[PDB]
């Protein structure tokens, strides 16, 4: 507390404020959780209508780094459209230069000393966004990595990022998630979502679902389910 | 803390007169009974709450806090 | 205070920022130096915070050509870096001119390294001082920089904590006329007036100038030299 | 229950035998520090020093005494002395030594 | 003198010492070694406790971060 | 008192200053503690791990990091300072190949690390990453070493070796232990090892939440003990 | 869920002798791998004091016998166990040992009597082992106390049963002292002192008892005829008037006692060396305070 | 290395009227009290016998050394 | 620090989470209840690390209590306690003291 006005300044009991505060600013934004199965990796994006003008499909909050790794930001959106970008431009050079897909443990690396390095200097601020990092393949299986604002970046089975971030892995953790396939996930993601206050003290939502796994052939795209919608008619059985 | 009567000369004690008050304590107390309602206050239920809790519920039930065996601030 | 800075002056005097780093020097590990008739002697304090540490890992008495030595008194991550520095500024003498450097040529060119922490204005000055010995020409000499920039030519000083006792003492013994074997004695013997309990052959390192060339001691004749040698 | 008694006899012992302090000879074991949380452990295991004689308490504020010119807070010094002389070991409880 | 040793233990074992030990840190071990006997239930120092005592009081140098020497 | 040079790094009057010795106490935010122990021809690296989550994985959590393949090492203070300094690590081990031709020694090592950390002590405005890092390996002629490097641009190698937040209990507890003259064969370095941090810390821990890595002049390669023999070592001091 | 471990235990207690004892402890490792689960409440502290109790039942029968060494050698191997067997970091210390061994020092009780001097001391000297780590803390401290008398009470006292003593005691005032039975054990070793002839030790172990008195309401004869031996201490140099004093003290009880040889010599021996004390103003209200006695005049010595 | 003790031992084997003071109860505020402690002081002394004023610490305030333009 | 005034310190932890369970049924004493309390799994839900602040936890179950007319205490009541009183604790700032 004055002494927490630089990124490259110290506390007197030795911690960096300004990395503390960018924190709890992706504290603020809507919930997005991710979580794997056994053959595969399946995000999901709670985003709110922000009056009546949006035009479902809009600002959205999965994006496509690779051909088969893919984000789910949450936090300050235009601030991770330029981290996005960073990533689609790291694993280009990773095609140029060794002639392969890029490893999600290699990928993941690269971006968080990436990240670490705004958290050095004066001159600028740390990033405000906390995002997932999904993939598939046949010799590597499915992974799930997390990056905070600081710059960690390990591995999951399952997270969450947002308001709920406790709120959810609460009934994320009652799952038998090591034998389930992703086709009976993505029916039990949506009602993880609309359990946790979808609109009950805010005015609407919009649910999106990103998908990756055995079934694409290690493709990355959003869900067929505007194809029978079946999330919402499984998820709104749960009202009692 | 006795309001006794005392002789003047003497110094003797000659009758007694308790619980005499001025009139500023008097004012004190509200006559008026005000018109407020909690409708009319918005943006404070947790407060709200944390008060009935605390102050109503004894001046309602002196026994309700017998029987549990506790003691409200 | 004026001060907080180095690119201005105070309206009095002068740079203050620099009389603070003078300060860290005299809070470091006591040191001696000694010039002798046939060579100089360098000797200093080394004490491990605890039996863990080997102690024949980092050296104190560090080597900068075959004839030119050098210790300090201050901190020693700063000293590592103007000693790496005085290697390759040394090398270029002798890629020029084929000769080895003088002890007078470094003392020109390390303080003008320490005179350029010194500008302006986010950079801070070193907080290590110097001895810098070497037999060049016959004579040998015994200099000492600083900080600021500045040098010497001493016949014997010590730096380091409690060093106006070891001034005074030195004030009361050092004459002109001693060969080095004298001259060691004379160097342990003031080193005793401000260690700390136990002196073994592990808590002194002493290297000397010889005409020979430069040449640090092991512990075997260090442990044989403070045996019973007062 | 390892605190129970590290403080006990390090205050018991002194108090019970002084002759000890005769059989070698220096006077002042004067106490230990308590310090750590606030939580219970000021005030209740004060009271498990009581368990034994004890009693006293009394109370210090740690502020009374505190006035600035000494000539009267040497006063206030012997002013709580007037009960502890009216005893045998008095024991003073001494609360916020370090507060204001 | 003002205080009962009674041993054969010798005390100029510890005037012979470097170390500078300031005035009023040598009546700290003195009452120190003191307590390290009444504490252990001893009538009397033994003075196997005086070189816990002596090497207790000593160890002011405390941190110093291994830095700046 | 300062007050004067407690913002950024400049001098204070007599004689020191503070943001270099505020990262001292910036490791421990990471809440863990290591110990390295060199009694003989083998050295060990000793390190918790502390798993706070069942959805958090379990081989993404490990601080032992293989640096070249006879050169390991153990990480503490804040997490991502401490990767950054592994890629400087991991760096400049190859360049030295490259430059010179072999094997770098770990005593070189720690001198090109603290000196990259002192760059940032001389010239301001860079932030100068609060973690440490303690070194192991095999050295020819010379037997194993242990190195730690300081977040200042300190080093200096050691024989037992604490780290992280309890250095004044465990290095306490080793100077005692190495003092007589045992010798260490493989299992009295390893149960030292534990027994120290299991004391310390007061855990004693059960056989998965802990890493041991090691080096012998029987194979100097780096090697991450298996969980199964993690166990018969644990049974072995218990028997 | 334990309660296998206690049906198999009724298999062994009936094959002590049908199967061999080795097999009691071949059977023993999987009641251990029951103790290493120990999770929360199925096969914890309370179903684990059973194979402890079955087990050092077995241990009672296999070395009820001269061949003793099965039951020693079985408490270093699992006492030494028990951090990798129960629950790492101190486990309990609460029912997983205590009462196994706290019977067990019951039976060197009742074997000191049966057994001969050598194999129950070398029986006592593979329990001290554990016994200076924990298991005396309270309930029961005096596990210790029991047995190191009974190791005073082998060779009947000496120099060194003193010294065993007065190392060991004021661990159970670091356990808790017991209103009567910790005053009782505190008072007995300063007479082992005399045995040795300590004054100065004496007096000041003599001087925590003064704070635990009014307890020979509930006392016969124990609380005022120790005391007997506290004369003895002042009997040293010349301290004739206090030791009156004490006699007037112990006047009480065999008035309470109502005997008429014990309290008469009570009166005879307070009333011979009050004289021998120096003159003072407190010799003489003294002898004022026990003059005018309606008991006095039955000895001649009222004439003196 | 013993200085108070000095000062406690000079106040057995005197006749005077010994008055110690440390130096820090003046260096307060309340802007003018300060020098008149130091008053206060002197004048209980001056009317009193043959004494001793014992200032005990003075490594507070004892140097000018600059014109203080604050 | 010199021996006759602070002559041994002694520092106060603030966990045990079984010293916990000590303070627990000290403060789960004089309230009506059934006796159907599993107090163990209060401690393993209670995340309160301070002995006067488990005094709140045990005055707040009261609440519940006085909450939906229960003369006795459920053991539901102690885990809406922990809910409330240790979300409370969390939601404070200035969390810098250490006494030296
Ligand atoms: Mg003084």
């Amino acid at each position: 507390t004055g002494y927490d006005l630089s990124a490259s300044t110290f506390s007197p009991d030795g911690r960096v404020f300004q990395v503390e505060y960018a924190m709890k600013a992706v504290e603020n934004s809507s919930t997005a959780i991710g979580i794997r199965c056994k053959d595969g990796v399946v995000f999901g994006v709670e985003k709110l209508v922000l009056s009546k003008l949006y035009e479902e499909g809009s600002n959205k909050r999965l994006f496509n780094v690779d051909r088969h790794v893919g984000m789910a930001v949450a936090g300050l959106l235009a601030d991770a459209r330029s981290l996005a970008d960073i990533a689609r431009e790291e694993a280009s050079n990773f095609r140029s230069n060794f002639g392969y897909n890029i490893p999600l443990k290699h990928l993941a690396d690269r971006v968080a000393m990436y990240v670490h390095a705004y958290t050095l200097y004066s001159a600028v601020r740390p990033f405000g966004c906390s995002f997932m990092l999904g993939s598939y393949s046949v010799n590597d299986g499915a992974q799930l990595y997390m990056i905070d604002p600081s710059g960690v970046s390990y591995g999951y089975w399952g997270c969450a990022i947002g308001k709920a971030r406790q709120a959810a892995k609460t009934e994320i953790e009652k799952l038998q998630m090591k034998e389930m396939t992703c086709r009976d996930i993505v029916k039990e993601v949506a009602k993880i979502i609309y359990i946790v206050h979808d609109e009950v003290k805010d005015k609407a939502f919009e649910l999106e679902l990103s998908w990756v796994g055995e079934l694409t052939n290690g493709r990355h795209e959003i869900v067929p389910k505007d194809i029978r919608e079946e999330a919402e008619k499984y998820a709104k059985e749960s009202l009692k | 803390g006795d309001l006794v009567g005392v002789n003047k000369d003497s110094y003797l004690i000659l009758e007694t007169l308790p619980t005499e008050y001025d009139s500023r304590v008097k004012a004190m107390e509200v006559d008026e009974r005000p018109t407020e309602q909690y409708s009319d206050i918005g943006g404070l239920d947790k407060q709200i709450q944390e008060l009935v809790e605390a102050i109503v519920l004894p001046m309602n039930h002196k026994e309700k806090f017998e029987n549990l065996g506790i003691q409200p601030p | 205070g004026y001060s907080f800075s180095l690119t201005t002056f105070s309206p009095s005097g002068k740079l203050v920022q620099i009389e603070y780093a003078l300060a860290a020097v005299a809070g470091g590990a006591p040191s001696v130096g000694i010039k002798a008739a046939n060579g100089v002697v360098l000797a200093t304090e080394k004490k491990q915070k605890s039996i863990l540490y080997d102690e024949r890992s980092v050296h104190k008495v560090e080597p900068i050509t075959k004839h030119i030595g050098l210790v300090y008194s201050g901190m020693g991550p700063d000293y590592r870096v103007l000693v790496h520095r005085a290697r390759k500024l040394a090398q270029q003498y002798y890629l020029v001119y084929q000769e080895p450097i003088p002890t007078a040529q470094l003392v020109q060119r390390v303080a003008s390294v320490m005179q350029e922490y010194t500008q302006s204005g986010g950079v801070r000055p070193f907080g290590v001082s110097l001895l810098i010995c070497g037999w060049n020409e016959g004579r040998p000499y015994l200099f000492q920089s600083d900080p600021s920039g500045a040098y010497f030519a001493w016949k014997a000083t010590a730096m380091g904590k409690n060093y106006v006792n070891g001034k005074t003492f030195l004030e009361k013994r050092y004459n002109e006329d001693l060969e080095l074997e004298d001259a060691i004695h004379t160097a342990i013997l003031t080193l005793k007036e401000s260690f700390e309990g136990q002196m073994t052959e592990d808590n002194i390192e002493v290297g000397i100038c010889n005409e020979a060339g430069f040449r640090r001691l092991t512990p075997t004749e260090v442990k044989d030299y403070l045996a019973a040698i007062a | 229950s390892e605190q129970i008694r590290e403080l006990r006899e390090v205050i018991e012992l002194p108090l019970t035998n002084p002759e000890l302090f005769q059989r070698v000879g220096i006077i002042p074991p004067k106490g230990c520090l308590l310090y750590g949380p606030p939580g219970t452990g000021k005030t209740l295991l004060a009271r498990a020093v009581a368990s034994q004689l004890d009693c006293n308490f009394l109370k210090v504020v740690s502020s009374s005494i505190v006035d600035k010119y000494i000539g009267e807070s040497a006063r206030l010094i012997r002013e709580m002395f007037n009960y502890a002389r009216d005893h045998q070991p008095c024991i003073i409880f001494m609360d916020e030594i370090d507060a204001i | 003198s003002k205080m009962n040793l009674s041993e054969e233990v010798d005390l100029e074992d510890y005037v012979a010492r470097p170390d500078k030990i300031s005035g009023a840190d040598i009546n700290s071990i003195c009452q120190e070694s003191g307590m390290l006997a009444v504490r252990e239930n001893r009538y009397i120092v033994l003075a196997k406790d005086f070189e816990k005592a002596y090497k207790t009081v000593i160890k002011k140098d405390e941190q110093e971060h291994e830095f700046y020497k | 008192s300062a007050g004067f040079d407690r913002h950024i790094t400049i001098f204070s009057p007599e004689g020191r200053l503070y943001q270099v010795e505020y990262a001292f106490k910036a490791i421990n935010q990471g809440g863990l503690t290591s110990v390295a122990v060199r009694g003989k021809d083998c050295a060990v690296i000793v390190t918790q791990k502390k798993v706070p989550d069942k959805l958090l994985d379990s081989s993404t959590v490990t601080h032992l990091f293989k640096i070249t393949e006879n050169i390991g090492c153990v990480m503490t203070g804040m997490t991502a300072d401490s990767r950054s300094q592994v890629q400087r690590a991991r760096y400049e081990a190859a360049n030295w190949k490259y430059k010179y031709g072999y094997e770098i020694p770990v005593d070189m090592l720690c001198k090109r690390i603290a000196d990259i950390s002192q760059v940032y002590t001389q010239n301001a405005e860079m932030r100068p990453l609060g973690c440490c890092m303690i070194l192991i390996g095999i050295d020819e002629e010379q037997g194993p070493q242990v190195y730690k490097c300081d977040p200042a641009g300190y080093y200096c190698g050691f024989k037992a070796t604490a780290a992280g937040v309890k250095q004044t209990e465990s290095t306490s507890f080793l100077e005692k232990k190495v003092k007589k003259k045992f010798d260490w064969t493989f299992e009295q370095t390893v149960e030292t090892a534990i027994t120290c941090l299991s004391t310390v810390l007061s855990i004693d821990f059960k056989p998965s939440e802990i890493e041991v890595g090691v080096v012998t002049v029987e194979n100097p390669k780096f090697r991450i003990l298996t969980e199964a023999e993690i166990d018969a070592h644990l049974v072995a001091l218990a028997e | 869920m334990a309660d296998g471990g206690s049906e198999r235990a009724d298999g062994r207690i009936v094959k002590m002798e049908v199967d061999y004892s080795a097999t009691v402890d071949q059977r023993l490792p999987e009641c251990a791998k029951l103790a290493k689960e120990g999770r929360l409440q199925e096969v914890i502290e309370t179903l684990l004091s059973l194979e402890k109790q079955t087990r050092t039942a077995s241990d009672m029968v296999s070395t009820s016998r001269i061949l003793v060494a099965v039951v020693k050698m079985c408490y270093e191997a699992k006492e030494w166990d028990l951090l990798n067997e129960n629950i790492m970091l101190l486990s309990k210390r609460r029912s997983q040992l205590k009462q196994a061994v706290a019977k067990m020092v019951q039976q060197c009780c009742t074997y000191v009597e049966e057994i001969t001097d050598l194999p129950i001391k070398l029986r006592l000297i593979d329990t001290l082992r554990m016994v200076t780590e924990g298991k005396i803390y309270v309930e029961i401290e005096r596990a210790r106390l029991t047995k190191t008398l009974a190791t005073i009470k082998e060779q009947n006292g000496d120099v060194k049963e003193a010294a065993s003593i007065l190392q060991e005691l004021q661990v159970e005032t670091y356990g808790s002292m017991e209103k009567k039975e910790r005053v009782e054990f505190i008072l007995e070793q300063m007479r082992l002192c005399l045995a040795v002839k300590d004054y100065i030790r004496t007096q000041i172990i003599s001087k925590k008892i003064n704070t635990k008195f009014f307890q020979e309401e509930n006392t016969e004869k124990l609380k005022l005829k120790y005391y007997n031996l506290m004369i003895q201490l002042d009997q040293h140099e010349g301290s004739y008037l206090s030791i009156c004093k004490h006699y007037r003290a112990i006047y009480d009880t065999p008035c309470i006692q109502a005997e008429s040889e014990k309290w008469q010599q009570a009166l005879k021996s307070v009333v011979l060396y009050v004289i021998l004390a120096p003159f003072d103003n407190e010799q003489s209200d003294l002898v004022h305070r026990i003059s005018g006695d309606k008991k006095l005049e039955e000895i001649p010595k009222y004439k003196d | 290395c013993g200085k108070t003790m000095l000062a406690k031992a000079v106040a057995h084997h005197t006749t005077a009227a010994f008055i110690r003071v440390v130096g820090s109860e003046f260096v307060q505020k309340y802007l003018g009290e300060g020098p008149r402690m130091v008053r206060d002081v002197f004048r209980l002394a001056k009317e009193n016998a043959p004494a001793i004023i014992f200032i005990d610490e003075i490594d507070a305030i004892a140097t000018k050394r600059f014109d203080a333009q604050t | 620090l010199r021996p006759g005034r602070l002559d041994r310190k002694i520092h106060i932890d603030l966990p045990n989470e079984q010293a916990r369970l000590d303070i627990l049924k000290i403060h789960a004493g004089p309230i009506t209840k059934h006796g159907e309390i599993d107090y163990e799994a209060i401690v393993k839900l209670s995340d309160g690390f301070n002995g006067a602040d488990l005094r709140n936890v045990c005055t707040e179950a009261g609440m519940f209590a006085i909450r939906a007319d229960h003369d006795f205490v459920v053991q539901e009541d102690f885990m809406k306690a922990v809910r409330k009183v240790a979300d409370s604790k969390k939601l404070e700032s200035k969390l810098d003291y250490k006494p030296v």
